[PDB]
RNA sequence: GAACUGGCGAUGCGGGAUGAACCGAACGUAGAGUUAAGGUGCCGGAAUACACGCUCAUCAGACACCACAAAAGGUGUUAGU
RNA sequence: CCCUGAAAAUGGAUGGCGCUCAAGCGUGUUACCUAUACUCUACCGUCAGGGUUGAUAUGAUGCCCUGACGAGUAGGCAGGCGUGGAGGUCAGUGACGAAGCCUAGACCGUAAGGUCGGGUCGAACGGCCUCUAGUGCAGAUCUUGGUGGUAGUAGCAAAUA
RNA sequence: UUUGCUCCACACAAUAUAGAUGGAUACGAAUAAGGCGUCCUUGUGGCGUCGCUGAACCAUAGCAGGCUAGCAACGGUGCACUUGGCGGAAAGGCCUUGGGUGCUUGCUGGCGAAUUGCAAUGUCAUUUUGCGUGGGGAUAAAUCAUUUGUAUACGACUUAGA
């Protein structure tokens, strides 16, 4: 379900006789569709407030478009998320151009390195880094240096056919 | 001129199968120069001519002909799906086939 | 496959004609065939079915 | 079970086949390592 | 697209490369394998050498002459490699089989004729970088092939006298392409370029 | 010639043979029914012969049809024969095995005076 | 040895190599199309697809039922508090 | 994630080959392959609902229209196939060849089976409407008879020649 | 042994094809490096250029390819002849000297094709042979039987015999 949106859900309880308009609360959740968004935002008001789907109404759904989508952004991520042997808080940082985008890293990652499928995952914030020196990981540190370049050594060429005449190379 | 061919050449691979079902009505051909399904769609259509020989003359010629054509692509890789008039005869995986240019709608 | 809800290829469980051989009731069933099928009237059909019944359902009158 | 008295084997079995050779002039199967400084010889004679 | 394709060895590895000419046998293609002592395996010597002593332990218990069989030279274990990738058992089979040659070093008559490759199965193209591989024709000898030496002696021949061909060979393309430009800026050459040649 | 048809479609031209009946003498080829617990046959497991069904009952109207279009009477004489006067698009005759021969010309010479085909006019022809 | 339900027995078919029971789906005879479960290096029909990472094992690992593995350890390497 | 912990007896099993920026592990996005499943069509059967008689059809358990269904042991029922004999009929077949038998020859039926040609043969035998039963075989360590492989095999080597 | 055997030529008949339909078109080595070209105070040298696929290169026009005269030039390409070499991993192929001869679409010239009827592989290849024709060449053995015992159940083995 990685092909991320962000969508803005705001819900609140029914309104009763005793009390007309209640507190219209907001999340924000990642998901692939209105569908998926929904079902977290359920989720997340179960888990925190006294409110289930049965008692309660969706009142606004909207996507949130990332305001400057085409300029490279470093992202902190706080996660929690549960191993085969406990729950745990985790903080990473991701350099990607957005937001759904750094989160759709995130779960790959998450995935990769410790076997964390989506249902143990909660995202519990996910913020720009305004300036340089708040970024703490050296894996996206090394990315902010002045005058950055590098080669990439060894290119591997797709061949459409089968067999080749030349023997090829590397070079790049 | 040392060429004279009007046709594309092609291998009959198999029949269309599971992995222990086959099935003989249907002959899945690759096509020389054809790699993509957008490619092979060129080709549905075409007429289809396996060649082979027999020691007995039958009817002013010791060459036979099975016809059939092309009636779909297979899978992402240019194969294509064949009918023919009558099934082609399985010691034929591996064997040329000649894929036509007509009907041509070019 | 279909999940049936009643059972399949059930006969009515009524009779269509009269068990019996005897050429004259069956031509009383032809003639109250064409009555009930040519005539609204519920008689005929009736009168068409009762020609059909056994000998027990056809006690004496 | 196990044989409740250890054993050697009865013969070698590097010598299988015990059949009849092939002929009755055994091969000879192995010369002696060619030493090229050497003068010409041979490495074997024939005899009843 | 040619009648028999001649695929060097050297430096494939050995389970891509059957994969790759055992569908195009099965396909109805004549393939000749050279330099299939040059072949590789992907993983440490040591590995690959404890493997084929485990193959080597396999024998039928009552009779080993009809147990499976261990085949030492690398042609042979390449063609073992390609059986279990053609199903060898049938009529098909056995003609996709005879479609095949598998050579150690290059003999006549393809010491005279091109050699391909196959780059999906090229070590160089699919390892990644500081992976350990292993040579099929050092591997052939610790297990037991005999013929390492004089293949690599007559392969170093055959090296010498193809170096004598390419450097003629160098000579005459050069005197042909110095005449092609010398012949070129003219109409025709004007007019085929304005054709795209 | 006969009336128009559509095409005929025989549906299974292959003969039914019992199981078995290849393996042992014994065993006929006149169809049964496998009715054993174990029958891979009756089980209709892959693979094996297959069974009659009415499923495969010819189209009712080319069912009986010979491949010229007729449908077969059997007749042992001439009166017999003029039963398909009338019918001679429908109907082929075919002369009973057990007919003599000099009664089969005759046969054989009123079919031809009244257009009837028949189906074996070969037999039991003198020469 | 009991409970509820679904099955096998009484049932073939596609998949789990193989298998009564698992997954999918239940069956007249055919044609065409689309799929299920399962797959797409080769055997073997179908991407040696695309993408982000992790792992090098001188007993690697590789799919549910299912054909096992633990307590306990490692400046191996990777993320994290 | 990898490694140590981690030992069983014939040689051996991620199904096999093999695979190491995988053809392994986690995760995502597509394309593609194919079941007796789904959709559409034809045909078979079954069940259901219907139409069809004032000169119009083999004269109706016929013809026809419409819809939906089809797995099956033990078991139930229905419609049929075949055999010996009986009443009736075809003024049936037949020494110009009945019955039987053989036939990788033909035709009809989903099938039980039916029909035909050819060969052999020599005296009786069928179709249809009904009646009747000592009425259908692959098995029962079935009964009787006949015949195999084993097999030109074991054996025909005590008692001096 | 119905005047045998073998090898080149040749027309005939069969034959049966795991599958021809322009060309299998030759460095080696490395890949965190190389190819090619050029220059020098010959190197693990300087300089330039290329790759990012064979989507290339060669070939490729003519009744399935018929009939012909020249022009610059002595090219291109078959067929037999021939000169010398090289190649043993399975060489059985590669290169080269000279003349003869055919074609040449490099260019400009001259005639034909139809009716296979609107398609039907529309037959053009490659094997293995047997019967003839006309040239060349060569002129044996093995087994049984007998015999030995370095062998041996029988076969087999090992010996001998004009």
């Amino acid at each position: 379900m990685a092909h991320f949106k962000e969508y803005q859900v705001i819900g609140r309880r029914l309104p009763t006789e005793s009390v007309p308009e209640p507190k219209l609360f907001r999340m924000r959740i990642f998901a692939s569709n209105e569908v998926i968004a929904k079902s977290r935002y359920w989720y997340f008001l179960q888990k925190l407030h006294k409110v289930k789907k049965a008692s309660g109404e969706i009142v606004s759904i909207n996507q949130i478009n990332e305001a400057h989508p085409t300029k490279v952004k470093n992202f902190g991520v706080w996660v929690r998320y549960d191993s085969r042997s406990g729950t745990h808080n985790m903080y990473k940082e991701i350099r990607d151009v957005s937001r759904v985008a750094a989160v759709e890293t995130l779960y790959q990652d998450m995935a990769a390195r410790h076997r964390a499928r989506f249902r143990s995952i909660h995202i519990l914030k996910v913020a720009e880094i305004e300036k340089t020196a708040d970024v703490k990981r050296q894996y996206v540190k090394q990315f902010l240096t002045k005058d950055l370049k590098f080669p990439l050594p060894h290119r591997v060429q797709k061949s459409t056919k089968t067999f080749s005449y030349k023997r090829p190379s590397t070079f790049y | 001129a040392e060429s004279h061919r009007l046709y594309v050449k092609g291998k009959h691979l198999s029949y269309q199968r599971s992995k222990r079902v086959n099935n003989p009505n249907v002959s899945l051909i690759k096509i020389e120069g054809v790699a993509t399904p957008q490619d092979a769609q060129f080709y549905l259509g075409k007429r289809i001519a396996y060649v082979y020989r027999a020691s007995k003359e039958v009817r002013g010629s010791k060459i036979r002909v099975m016809w059939g054509k092309v009636t779909r692509t297979h899978g992402n890789s240019g194969v294509v799906r064949a009918t023919f008039r009558n099934n082609l005869p399985a010691k034929t995986f591996g064997a040329s086939v000649r894929i036509f240019l007509y009907p041509s709608n070019i | 496959g279909i999940d049936h809800t009643s059972k399949q290829h059930k006969r009515s469980g009524h009779r269509t004609a009269p068990k019996s051989d005897n050429v004259y009731l069956k031509l009383l069933v032809k003639l109250y065939t064409f009555l009930a099928r040519r005539t609204d009237a519920p008689f005929n059909k009736v009168v068409l079915k009762a020609l059909f019944l056994s000998k027990i359902n056809r006690p004496p009158v | 079970s196990h044989r409740k008295y250890e054993a050697p084997r009865h013969g070698h079995l590097g010598f299988l086949p015990r059949k009849r050779a092939a002929s009755i002039r055994a091969r000879v199967k192995a010369f002696p390592k060619d030493d090229r400084s050497k003068p010409v010889a041979l490495t074997s004679f024939l005899g009843y | 697209v040619e009648p028999v394709v001649v695929i060097d060895g050297k430096g494939h590895l050995v389970g891509r490369l059957a994969s790759v000419v055992a569908k195009q046998l099965l396909n109805g293609q004549k393939i000749v394998v050279v330099r299939a002592e040059e072949l590789n395996i992907s993983g440490e010597f040591f590995r690959n050498k404890l493997k084929y002593h485990d193959f080597l332990r396999k024998a039928t218990a009552f009779n080993k002459t009809r147990g499976p069989f261990h085949f030492r030279a690398p042609s042979r274990i390449f063609y073992k490699a390609l059986r279990g990738m053609v199903s060898h058992k049938t009529a098909r089979g056995k003609a996709a089989l005879e479609r095949l040659k598998v050579f150690e070093g290059i003999p006549p008559p393809y010491d005279k004729k091109k050699r391909v490759v196959v780059p999906q199965a090229l070590r160089v193209l699919r390892l990644k970088p500081g992976r350990k591989y292993t040579t099929l024709g050092k591997l052939s000898t610790s297990v037991g092939w005999k013929y390492e030496d004089v293949v690599a002696k007559l392969e170093a021949k055959r090296k010498v006298s193809s170096a004598e061909y390419y450097a003629k060979k160098r000579a005459f393309t050069k005197k042909v392409a110095s005449a092609n430009a010398t012949a070129a800026e003219s109409d025709v050459a004007k007019q085929l370029a304005a054709l795209g040649y | 010639a006969s009336l128009p048809h559509p095409k005929i479609v025989k549906k299974h031209t292959k003969k039914f043979k019992r199981h078995h009946s290849d393996r042992y003498h014994r065993v006929a080829e006149n169809w049964r029914k496998q009715k054993g617990i174990d029958s891979v046959v009756r089980r209709r497991f892959r693979g094996n012969i297959s069974q009659p069904k009415i499923g495969y009952g010819s189209n009712k109207k080319t069912k009986f049809l010979s491949p010229s279009g007729h449908k077969t009477f059997l007749v042992a004489n001439v009166k017999d024969l003029e039963t398909l006067t009338m019918h001679t698009k429908t109907y082929a005759a075919e002369i009973a095995h057990n007919i003599s021969a000099k009664n089969r010309v005759v046969i054989l010479a009123r079919a031809k005076a009244l257009g009837i085909k028949v189906t074996n006019p070969k037999g039991r022809l003198a020469l």
